[PDB]
């Protein structure tokens, strides 16, 4: 998070941290005791599918206090439409091995109803993104959890304000842009998978997933997030189906 | 659907209306207004009119700078969205009521605890007059003088 | 302009340079105080006034709903949690 602040311990209770063999992988969001939503591109190079863990209650990655809870990721389900290496359909639903205990430091983020998301949350201007990823484009990842309030943009305006290229993907209808284009604030690598949470009348909902961008805080660019509204159905469905016998699972999307 | 164009702000004593083009052929419009960092509030839901009264909103904080946009939907499928699954729209110019509304003791459309305020209760010492009379707000860049009587 | 009593629903007109200004009553807006604020109780309009979910219905008022872990209240718009750690609530700020 470039330009953020330190998220007070316990204020980002839905923040998950994923690790592969002890090493920081991505961020993720907790939607209920055994389900986490992250970003499909984070598992493009996981050939140790069991050495993947998720941590909740985490805040400071240097000290261990009485709050962290860790679980192995039993399964990782990605849309059948996601192509490894690309940024479209960048969503992953992770089934933990055992549930977590909700405590004052571990609470899930509400997965909003699609209509409510498209029609009401989408016009809430600022939402929060968080993580322990780089603090400058190729700077150091953080140790304490960082949170940043970014404004959302409708794609016409994103396209209208971005400096035409790099070998970018397009901003499809499965993504959205949020951020600043004056290179001051943005999410960065190491933040991928974490949440874009919107506050509406007292509750917080998951509206996006940190996905991609041109560098981090590059001038003339904004950060791109997976638009979660387009996957609710899909998620809910998967969360009510039988476990099926795979670690990586590619579920039919839509 | 075609996007609206020539979005203009017509405003006098804070009565603020936005107008645009075109006159819609089998499509409707909805308008949204915000402050730079405020959430967007929708108005004139699915109308065929090419104007929208945004007074109620802008007189909440006449010193904010508002931005508005107009969405266009085919009628019937007022859930029409384009390739990036969002409805077609176009933005207006910014408008800072306190500095761009036109002037004409007068009441303004600005209200405080249910009543209306007056040209002076809104512009205090930024309002001077001329003699026939003209009202002038020298602390302006545009529309600094009113008309005459 | 005003001679032609253009301001409806009790508005007052003010003539201008050909134009007029209509001062409406708290419940109406529009150039001619014609729109009624009280009739746009739809979900696209400030979430229907619901705290969480809204459903619009044909010929009948819209119904507000709540997320799993919350229950709708007497007012018909607000939700309260029926659990310990309802989703999206921050316990240390509760
Ligand atoms: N500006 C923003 N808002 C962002 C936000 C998140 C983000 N994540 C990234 C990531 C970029 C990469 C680059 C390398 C770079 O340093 O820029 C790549 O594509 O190889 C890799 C990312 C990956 C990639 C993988 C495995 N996937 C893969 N294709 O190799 C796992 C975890 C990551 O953080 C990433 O999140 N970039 C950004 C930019």
């Amino acid at each position: 998070i470039v330009g953020g602040k330190v998220c007070p311990k316990g204020e980002c209770p839905w923040q998950v941290l994923l690790l592969v063999n002890g090493a920081q992988l991505c961020g993720g969001t907790l939607i209920n005791t055994i389900w986490v939503v992250s970003a499909a591109h984070c598992f493009d190079k996981i050939k140790n599918w069991r050495n993947l863990i998720a941590v909740l209650g985490e805040h400071d990655l240097s000290e261990h206090d009485g709050d962290e809870q860790s679980r192995r990721v039993a399964q990782v389900i990605i849309p059948s439409t996601y192509v490894p290496g690309t940024t479209n359909h960048d969503i992953a639903l992770l089934r933990l091995h055992q549930p977590v205990v909700l405590t004052d430091h571990v609470v899930p983020l509400c997965l909003p109803e699609r209509t409510f998301s498209e029609r009401t949350l989408a016009f809430v201007r600022f939402s929060l993104v968080s993580g322990w990823g780089q603090l400058l484009d190729r700077g150091a990842t953080a140790l304490e959890l960082m949170v940043l309030n970014v404004p959302r943009l409708m794609t016409q305006d994103c396209l209208q304000q971005s400096r035409k290229v790099g070998d970018s993907p397009n901003i499809t209808e499965y993504m959205f842009c949020a951020g600043y284009s004056d290179g001051s604030k943005d999410s960065c690598k190491g933040d991928s998978g974490g949440p874009h949470a919107t506050h509406y009348r007292g509750t917080w909902y998951l509206t996006g997933i940190v996905s991609w961008g041109q560098g981090c805080a590059t001038v003339g660019h904004f950060g791109v997030y997976t638009r979660v509204s387009q996957y609710i159905e899909w998620l809910q469905k998967l969360m009510r189906s039988e476990p099926r016998p795979g670690v990586l699972l590619r579920a039919p999307f839509p | 659907t075609v996007a609206a164009y020539n979005l203009t702000w017509k405003s006098t004593n804070f009565k603020t209306i936005l107008e645009w083009e075109p006159k819609p052929v089998n499509q409707v419009y909805t308008v949204q207004i915000s402050t730079k960092s405020g959430d967007w509030k929708s108005k004139c839901f699915y109308t065929t009119d090419t104007e929208c009264d945004l007074t109620d909103e802008i007189v909440k904080d006449v010193k904010q700078t508002y931005l508005a946009r107009v969405f266009s939907y085919p009628a019937g499928n007022v859930e029409s969205t384009g390739s990036a699954g969002e409805p077609l729209y176009e933005n207006s110019p910014e408008f800072t009521p306190y500095l761009e509304t036109n002037l004409g003791d007068e009441r303004t459309l600005v209200r405080r605890n249910n009543t209306f305020l007056s040209l002076r209760d809104v512009f205090g010492k930024d309002l001077i007059y001329t003699l026939s009379v003209q009202a002038v707000i020298p602390s302006r860049t545009v529309n600094r003088k009113s008309t005459d009587s | 302009q005003c001679a032609s009593s253009p301001c409806q629903n009790g508005g007052s007109c003010k003539d201008q340079l050909q134009s007029y200004i209509c001062f409406c009553l708290p419940a109406f807006e529009g150039r001619n105080c014609e729109t009624h604020k009280d009739d746009q109780l739809i979900c696209v309009n400030e979430n229907g006034g619901c705290e969480q979910y809204c459903s619009d219905h044909t010929g009948t008022k819209r119904s507000c709903r709540c997320h799993e872990g919350y229950s709708l209240l007497a007012d018909g718009v607000s939700c309260t949690p029926t659990v310990e750690y309802p989703c999206g609530k921050i316990p240390i700020l509760e």
